[PDB]
């Protein structure tokens, strides 16, 4: 099955990366790292979420609608790993890509809490720094930021935290162990799909919303307020 | 009003039948190096464009049927005909400068779609519209 | 009725008959500006009452806890005893969480409502003298209004809380003798410490609260004592106020607009989030966030310590931190607003005995000054929250520290400049119109064929059929024939239909019968005052 | 003798903008029937537009003609002079347009509870991209009249402010008329 | 018969009429004070009162 | 380069140019805005010739 | 003038009213992601705050 799927790969990369990468995933002098050895997750997670073609050299590769369709992708993931192998999918029990089974190393059929606390703690720990606290993402150096985790599947969050996309670090299956990023992805799901009890969320980026709010709008609203209780001479 | 009234029925005419000639001949002409078969942006941009100047000259023939014979338009007219009121004038106005950056704000929100600078964008609009449309009839100050 | 009763008794033991008069019969200005200082005081309120309920539920011990409350996501983790109780107010305690916003909303109005009452005191003169005392005090009651909410939302030792903390704490050890002494004395040890939060607490809680409700009524006070400026106006001199008496229709809006505050307050504090401390987690040195700025009002003296360019110096077994720079900025900063009415002296050349109000416009150099100064604070405080600015509008984060550098030199000079002119030229429409008369917007036609714009006369017009120039008063001049009452409304009734003619005819004489009526006895008392001045 | 009867301004200036916006219009019409030109080859137009519900859109397209016609009669009490009738005609109009856009908003809501959005199809981008920017414009029609109100309740009622109310009417009469031209295209020659 | 606001300048509808959707007896807009009116007038009917003022020296 | 003494031309005429003192300093204007003055004031016109051709 | 008066003074009415019955009655405990019942509680804080 695999060996066939391997030459649609093949004429989905001649027609498109041959320009960044080689016909021989090489790499190109300036334009281009090689694919040799990244694997079937490196390819998944870079095509699906779209980020590949890049058709401009920037600071950072953007997220955007993805050029490949899932078994498009596949095959180029496929073709890839026929050079070298890699990092491989979370294949789940039955072979179709895990999704919504990766939501905590004791899944059911809802997020286990506990599961949501360790993982809050190691997201703190590792993630929030880049992203933020509730991974709605931030800056870095030159350009560069951390996108809002809010758009990734769990299979993309997973190869995320293997490959180390652009300059995000490596997070191995030995440094942090599949429990581990089975919580990380259930404390992402939950931070992402639970209402806020204290009403709007102002986006939760932190004092700098709320300040923005009060600080032009709600005192506008109280000046209006007392011209109208007021007098203009 | 009378002679730009009527000035207006070449421009519509001559673009309503190269409407109707392009339909035709883009859904005929099966000519080498292009495709057969009717086109629709173009057409309709034709004859909407033909609708748009009709609209104009049909607007203004039927307005110009009821007023009378202006010193404007009298070939031999003198400038005391049009001694009056000539009419109101705005002044001066700081809402127009407002109500840019009303829009400017609103169009870099699109730009980047916080969906907050939308909605803020769209109350700070038609707030400035409206002190636009009420600036000389807002009320004395109501001692 | 027995109120006669009561009032008799009272009265016949205190004497209070001549007092209270007195104190009814003090008369407050109208203008919208100055109800700003109300809502400061209104929120000071609502802090104080709101603070008092979560002190029932709060206990400030940085000693640990394994949590088991009502918020299963952190079920197990190990936490302060602080933040776990905070926790306690948020979900177990039934709306807590309500109140605790209420309280964290009522800061930042507290704060702000501050910031522009001072911003009006600033711009209209009302800081000139007899009154530049209630200046000093003002300034000090705005420092420390900032210097308790910060302590105030470092209480929960939630992670964004002790990030503020460790930096204040890292700030002091830096300072060029004392500093790890102070340090020392103030945190009891090294940082964190077991008597940190609670100091903290009850500075919070007792002492800065104490010394804002002393300043506060000290404040209000001398306000009271030396009654309120006014701008110029019809009738209005430098020994006469011109308004309302503070009952029964002062003190009825004073309690409306309480009513206002307190509403929206109560409003927004359940319909926006603010400070979700229970996905931040507790506080522990190692870990950090992306966007971990400290409050709002804080985020000037984050923006200095962004935009210092770093120079340390070394000398042998010393050195002064690049830290210490922003410090001497900061205080700088601070000193001159403190000191402001006399720097104001030196320079104007003056030390009357003012108690009429400065129209910004009339006053270019000190509201040139003030728009300097807000666009440098701006810059200070969108430099603090440059890290969120940059990951949202996408600009560099290097460009966005360089803008802040290059900005707080360059853009306070266009800030200047600009303000400047526009004010110049607002003096100058005045005067356009004081000599002119107002522009109806009515354009006629000459028979020669010229142009001409009816323009309508203030005062008196000479023979030659023109106005005579008016003398400027400082009191605003009306641009509009709207504003002189050309566009009011002649029908009277409500909607989908009039009232009957009778009344419509009779309300609408006495309408203009009492327009009149309050022009005339405006226009005698200024023609009393003239008498008066000689 | 009286002055001469010389042409409204403001209705020249407000009637070149509703032409302007026709050719506004024409750009939507033309990308929805290049739309339904490619569609009509395989057919899928024709399992896509069966997802719409055509008694519903008479409904609030007999909503939007009774908005006009209230409107027509508020600008008749408008030139007689009597600013009442202009109140009760003008906010039974402001009600009915508010009902057209809650009928258009249920509309989509509806549809996306069953399976149209703008990601599931052309026709589905098509159908929203060209009934949501009308639906703008009904609501700034709807402001349009609000603000109307305000002007008659503020100010005395001058021919100033019958010549406004004159003018806002014809804004609502063009939107009226190219919602006729929208439902023909989308729910009768689909 | 129909009310009419009492700003609204009196005509004969038998001989002309006052405004319509298309026509007007003004070139520009009409005034928002009134046609009718004939500015400039007094200092004490416009209703202004200039205030007299000193400050301190 | 060649825009240096526009810039400059134009810089300098606003601020010291020559002033100009009849109503159509190129002599033989024909349309109507060279009959009236040079700046014309805030309305244009302080008086309209008899209009009678192009 | 009377009317305008008691039109808000009822308002008041009710939104006291309410809010005293939001309070008391309404769902308050916590609910986690997966719960039924949690668009109550995440609509308590929110529905007594704007009564
Ligand atoms: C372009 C960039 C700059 C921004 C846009 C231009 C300025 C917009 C604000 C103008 C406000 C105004 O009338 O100022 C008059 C005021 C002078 O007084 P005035 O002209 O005699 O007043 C006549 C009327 O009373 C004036 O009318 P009023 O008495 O009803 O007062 C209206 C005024 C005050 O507001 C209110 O009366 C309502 C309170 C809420 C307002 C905001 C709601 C949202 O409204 C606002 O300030 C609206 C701000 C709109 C901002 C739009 C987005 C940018 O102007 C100034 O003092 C300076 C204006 C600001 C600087 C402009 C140039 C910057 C470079
Ligand atoms: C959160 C809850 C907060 C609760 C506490 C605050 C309560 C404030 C209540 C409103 C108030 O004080 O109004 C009087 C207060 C001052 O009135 P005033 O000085 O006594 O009367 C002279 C006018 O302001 C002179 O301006 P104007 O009225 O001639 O023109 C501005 C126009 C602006 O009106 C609009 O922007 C609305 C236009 C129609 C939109 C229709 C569709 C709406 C859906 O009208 C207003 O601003 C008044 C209506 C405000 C609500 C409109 C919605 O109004 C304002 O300051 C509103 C200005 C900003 C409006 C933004 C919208
Ligand atoms: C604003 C546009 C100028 C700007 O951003 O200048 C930044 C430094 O700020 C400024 O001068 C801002 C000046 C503001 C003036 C006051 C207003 C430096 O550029 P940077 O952000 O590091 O981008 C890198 C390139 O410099 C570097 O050559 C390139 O190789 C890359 O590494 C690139 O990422
Ligand atoms: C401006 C924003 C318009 C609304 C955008 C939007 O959310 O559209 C989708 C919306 C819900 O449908 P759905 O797309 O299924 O859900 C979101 C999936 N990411 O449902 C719709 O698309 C409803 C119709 C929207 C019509 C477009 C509004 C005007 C856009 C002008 C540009
Ligand atoms: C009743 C009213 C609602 C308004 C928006 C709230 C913010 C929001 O939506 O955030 C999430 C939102 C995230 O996007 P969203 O979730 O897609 O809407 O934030 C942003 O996108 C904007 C980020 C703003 C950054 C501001 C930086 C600091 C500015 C400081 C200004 C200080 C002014 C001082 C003035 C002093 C004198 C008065
Ligand atoms: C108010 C802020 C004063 C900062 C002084 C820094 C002196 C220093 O630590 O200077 C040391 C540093 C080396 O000097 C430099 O960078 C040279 C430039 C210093 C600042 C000149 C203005
Ligand atoms: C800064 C050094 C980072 C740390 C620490 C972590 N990540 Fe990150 N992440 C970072 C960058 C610069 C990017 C963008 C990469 C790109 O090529 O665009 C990312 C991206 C992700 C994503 C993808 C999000 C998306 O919208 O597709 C995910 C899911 C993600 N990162 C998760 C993640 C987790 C779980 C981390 C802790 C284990 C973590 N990242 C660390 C930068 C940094
Ligand atoms: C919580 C802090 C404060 C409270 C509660 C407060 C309260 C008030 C009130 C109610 C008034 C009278 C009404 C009004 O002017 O609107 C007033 C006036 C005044 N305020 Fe404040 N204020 C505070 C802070 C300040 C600050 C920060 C300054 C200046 C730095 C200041 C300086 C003044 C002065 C000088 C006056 C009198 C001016 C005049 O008489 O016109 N106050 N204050
Ligand atoms: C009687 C006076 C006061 C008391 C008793 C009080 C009490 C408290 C307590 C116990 C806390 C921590 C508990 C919690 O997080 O809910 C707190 C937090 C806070 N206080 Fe106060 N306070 C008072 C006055 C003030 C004042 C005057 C200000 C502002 C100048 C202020 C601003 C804050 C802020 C911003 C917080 C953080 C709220 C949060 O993080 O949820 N407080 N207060
Ligand atoms: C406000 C705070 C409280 C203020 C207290 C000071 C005012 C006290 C008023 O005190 C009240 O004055 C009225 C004035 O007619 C007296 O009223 C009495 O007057 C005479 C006696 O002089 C009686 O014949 C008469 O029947 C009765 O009305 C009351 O006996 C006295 O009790």
């Amino acid at each position: 099955d695999d060996q066939a799927l391997i030459s649609e790969g093949k004429d989905l990369y001649d027609v498109a990366c041959i320009t960044c990468h080689g016909v021989n995933l090489q790499g190109v002098e300036d334009r281009g790292p090689s694919l040799v050895g990244v694997g079937e997750g490196a390819v998944y997670f870079q095509v699906h979420s779209g980020r590949m073609p890049i058709l401009r050299n920037e600071a950072q590769a953007e997220r955007k609608a993805p050029r490949y369709t899932e078994a498009q992708t596949l095959a180029i993931a496929a073709y890839v790993a026929a050079n070298g192998g890699g990092p491989g999918l979370v294949y789940n029990e039955d072979g179709t890509l895990a999704m919504e089974e990766l939501r905590g190393e004791n899944y059911d059929g809802q997020i286990t809490s506990a599961d949501v606390a360790r993982g809050g703690d190691l997201f703190r720990l590792n993630c929030a720094s880049c992203h933020n606290f509730t991974g709605r993402g931030g800056a870095l150096s030159s350009g560069k930021y951390a996108p809002n985790l809010d758009a990734a599947n769990e299979q993309e969050i997973y190869q995320a935290m293997l490959t180390g996309p652009q300059n995000m670090p490596k997070f191995s299956d030995r440094q942090l162990s599949a429990d581990e990023k089975k919580d990380i992805i259930a404390f992402i799901k939950s931070t992402k799909e639970t209402p806020s009890p204290g009403g709007y969320s102002l986006g939760s980026l932190g004092p700098v919303a709320e300040g923005l709010f009060m600080w032009v709008f709600g005192i506008l609203v109280l000046v209006a307020a007392a011209m109208w209780i007021g007098s203009r001479s | 009003m009378k002679s730009s009234a009527k000035l207006m029925y070449g421009p519509t005419v001559f673009m309503a039948a190269m409407a109707v000639i392009y339909i035709f001949a883009t859904m005929h002409v099966s000519d080498g190096g292009s495709v057969k078969g009717v086109e629709w942006v173009g057409s309709v941009a034709l004859v909407l464009s033909a609708g748009l100047t009709l609209m104009l000259g049909v607007y203004l023939h039927f307005t110009e049927v009821r007023v009378d014979v202006l010193p404007e338009d009298w070939e031999e007219a003198e400038v005391a005909d049009k001694a009056g009121t000539l009419g109101f004038f705005s002044p001066s106005s700081i809402w127009p400068a407002a109500m840019s950056g009303a829009v400017g704000f609103l169009a870099f929100g699109v730009v980047y779609f916080h969906y907050w600078m939308i909605a803020v964008g769209l109350m700070l609009l038609i707030f400035t519209i409206t002190k636009l449309n009420l600036q000389y009839g807002v009320p004395k100050e109501k001692h | 009725m027995s109120l006669a009763t009561v009032g008799n008794n009272l009265d016949s033991r205190y004497t209070m008959a001549s007092g209270i008069r007195r104190q009814i019969n003090k008369v407050f200005p109208t203008h919208w500006s100055f109800m700003l200082g109300e809502i400061a005081l209104y929120s000071f309120i609502v802090l104080l009452l709101t603070g008092v309920y979560l002190t029932l539920f709060f206990d400030p011990s940085i000693t640990k806890v394994i949590y088991d409350g009502g918020y299963l996501p952190l079920n197990g983790v190990e936490m302060s005893r602080a933040y776990a109780t905070a926790l306690d107010i948020s979900f177990e305690v039934r709306g807590g969480l309500f109140i605790r916003q209420m309280h964290h909303w009522a800061a930042l109005l507290f704060v702000v409502s501050m910031l522009v009452h001072m911003l009006r005191i600033f711009f209209t003169g009302a800081f000139r003298r007899p009154r530049e005392a209630n200046w000093i005090i003002g300034v000090v009651l705005i420092i420390l209004g900032m210097a308790e909410g910060f302590m105030g939302y470092s209480l929960p030792d939630d992670l964004l809380s002790g990030v503020g903390l460790r930096i204040m704490s890292a700030i002091i050890v830096g300072l060029p003798i004392i500093g790890t002494w102070m340090h020392w004395l103030i945190f009891g040890g090294d940082f964190p410490s077991d008597l940190m939060l609670d100091r903290f607490y009850i500075a919070h809680v007792l002492i800065i609260p104490a010394i804002l409700l002393g300043l506060i009524a000290a404040h209000l006070a001398l306000v009271w004592y030396q009654k309120h400026t006014q701008f110029p106006g019809a009738g209005r001199t430098e020994n006469n106020v011109i308004g309302i008496r503070i009952m029964p229709l002062f003190a009825v809006k004073a309690v409306a607009f309480g009513l206002i505050v307190f509403g929206f307050l109560a409003l927004l504090a359940g319909v926006t989030t603010i400070n979700a401390i229970w996905n931040l987690g507790p506080y522990n040195p190692s870990q950090v966030s992306a966007g971990s700025q400290p409050d709002v009002y804080m985020l000037w003296t984050d923006g200095a310590a962004r935009v210092m360019p770093a120079w340390e110096l070394y000398l042998g077994n010393y050195t002064i931190p690049a830290v210490f720079w922003v410090a001497v900025m900061l205080g700088i900063l601070v000193v001159l607003l403190v000191t402001y009415p006399f720097i104001e002296r030196k320079f104007t050349g003056d030390d009357a005995h003012h108690n009429l109000l400065q129209r910004p416009r009339d006053v270019p150099v000190r509201t040139s000054l003030g728009v300097m100064a807000l666009v440098f604070y701006i810059l200070l405080t969108v430099s603090g929250g440059n890290d969120v600015y940059a990951m949202q509008f996408h600009v560099s984060l290097n460009a966005m520290t360089w803008i802040g550098r290059i900005g707080l030199i360059v853009g306070p000079a266009i800030a200047y400049f600009i303000t400047y002119r526009l004010c110049i030229g607002l003096q100058r429409s005045d005067r356009e119109v004081l000599e002119h008369g107002i522009e109806t917007g009515i354009i006629k036609q000459m028979p020669n064929g010229a142009f001409i714009e009816v323009h309508q006369p203030l005062g008196p017009v000479d023979d030659h059929g023109h106005p005579i120039p008016l003398p400027y008063a400082g009191a605003a001049v009306p641009k509009q024939m709207n504003q002189l009452g050309y566009a009011e409304v002649e029908t009277r009734g409500g909607f989908f239909g009039p009232d009957p003619e009778d009344i419509r005819a009779k309300a609408k004489e006495i309408e203009h019968a009492n327009h009149i009526e309050e022009a005339n006895t405006l226009r005698a008392l200024n023609e009393a005052n003239i008498e008066r001045d000689k | 003798v009286a002055a001469l009867n010389r042409p409204n301004m403001v209705s020249v200036g407000t009637i070149v903008f509703l032409s302007q916006e026709l050719m506004f219009f024409a750009g939507l019409f033309a990308m929805y029937f290049v739309s339904r030109a490619n569609g009509l080859a395989n057919g899928s137009w024709g399992e896509q537009t069966d997802h719409l519900n055509v008694p519903y859109a008479l409904l609030i397209t007999v909503i939007l003609v009774s908005s006009s016609v209230t409107c027509q009669f508020g600008v008749f009490a408008a030139e007689r002079g009597d600013v009442y009738g202009l109140r009760k005609w003008f906010l039974v109009t402001i009600i009915l347009g508010s009902i057209f856009v809650i009928g258009q908003g249920y509309e989509y809501i509806t549809l996306v509870g069953h399976g149209l959005t703008i990601q599931s199809s052309v026709y589905g981008s098509a159908f929203f991209i060209t009934t949501g920017f009308h639906a703008l414009h009904v609501i700034a029609g709807v402001m349009a009249f609000v603000v109307v109100l305000m002007r008659i309740h503020k100010s005395k009622f001058t021919p100033a402010q019958a010549t406004a109310a004159m003018v806002v009417s014809y804004y609502w009469h063009f939107v009226d008329v190219v919602w006729i031209g929208l439902f023909i295209t989308i729910y009768f020659i689909q | 018969k129909h009310f009419v606001d009492p700003a609204w300048p009196e005509h004969n509808p038998a001989d002309g009429h006052v405004v319509t959707e298309l026509i007007s007896k003004v070139a520009g807009a009409s005034s928002p004070w009134g046609d009718d009116k004939e500015f400039p007038v007094s200092a004490e009917e416009t209703g202004y009162v200039h205030p007299y003022t000193r400050i301190n020296r | 380069l060649s825009v240096i003494p526009f810039i400059w031309n134009v810089f300098k005429s606003w601020r010291y140019g020559e002033l100009v003192t009849v109503d159509d300093p190129w002599g033989y204007g024909n349309s109507l805005e060279w009959a009236t003055s040079c700046p014309p004031p805030r309305h244009n016109f302080a008086s309209l010739p008899r209009i009678r051709s192009e | 003038a009377a009317r305008a008066v008691t039109f808000w003074l009822v308002l008041g009415i009710i939104g006291g009213l309410g809010f005293l019955a939001t309070y008391i009655f309404w769902p308050w405990e916590y609910k986690a992601h997966g719960d039924e019942g949690l668009l109550a509680y995440t609509l308590y804080t929110p529905m007594l705050g704007i009564t």
